[PDB]
């Protein structure tokens, strides 16, 4: 499906899930979120925009916030990603993985920062370095441990007796990711998460659009 | 009060007469494209 890419990176693959271990050779894995996983991920021109000054609120600001990174730019490195997340699922692995291709062989880091009511609850940060291919560079988390506030989260969203009241809680649950150039500090994607439940029979899916000042 | 207070945001759902957080404008109020609310 569609997937996200600056001019200097493109996310091909991002997937959160439970992992359970039925016995030493069978897994199940229960996907709650993914790009570039059911069909092959592209990036392209096509996708609609969103005023960045009508979710301002929903994210840290001060200095190294949404507003102060969209300032500083560039301009075309900046996403929302609307999830309509699959919580049907019940030794379990809570993890994150994604993956990313550039042109240029940078060290990158991304920091990942879980927010409530816009304000900062957490932050995970990881160091990545490039591997050669195919005339550019790949990138890779995999299998990176959900954080227990996270993993505490979902638990509670599946406790709650009624859908609808998930919803609720995730219209104020948002994630900001951004991916630095370690050395120059240039964004090269920032990615806003906003949240809902998915009642679709294909389950999770997901909406992006570029962040743009109206 | 704590803003990022776990179990007082999950509280303010299911026991909204007890309710101890910020309040917000809905997303569906909001100046946002219908495909926002709409999923593929
Ligand atoms: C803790 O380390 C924060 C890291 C968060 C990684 C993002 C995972 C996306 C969560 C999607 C789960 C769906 C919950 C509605």
């Amino acid at each position: 499906g569609r997937s996200v890419a600056s001019s200097k990176l493109w996310m091909l693959e991002f997937s959160a899930f439970l992992e359970q271990q039925q016995d030493p050779d069978t897994y199940n894995k229960h996907l709650f979120v993914h790009i570039g996983q059911s069909s092959p991920s592209y990036s392209d021109p096509y996708l609609a925009a969103v005023d960045i000054r009508q979710i301002y609120d929903k994210f840290p600001e001060k200095k190294g916030g949404l507003k102060d990174l969209f300032e500083r730019g560039p301009s075309n490195a900046f996403f929302l990603v609307k999830f309509w997340a699959d919580l049907n699922t019940n030794s379990s692995f809570y993890g994150v993985s994604s993956q990313y291709e550039s042109p240029e062989n940078m060290i990158i880091t991304c920091s990942t920062k879980v927010c409530s009511f816009g304000k900062q609850v957490v932050e995970k940060v990881e160091t990545e370095y490039a591997r050669y291919e195919n005339g550019h560079y790949s990138y890779r988390i995999h299998r990176s441990p959900l954080c227990e506030y996270m993993i505490n989260f979902i638990h509670k969203l599946k406790h709650l007796p009624e859908k609808y009241m998930m919803n609720s809680v995730l219209e104020n649950f948002t994630i900001l990711q951004v991916v630095t150039n370690r050395d120059t500090q240039e964004t090269l994607l920032c990615i806003a998460y906003v949240f809902e439940v998915s009642a679709s029979e294909h389950g999770a899916q997901h909406h992006i659009f570029r962040l743009v000042k109206e | 009060d704590s803003e990022t207070d776990l179990e007082a945001l999950f509280n303010a759902v299911m026991n909204p007469k007890t309710a101890n957080v910020p309040q917000t404008v809905p997303m569906r109020l909001r100046k946002l494209p219908d495909s926002f609310f709409k999923p593929p």
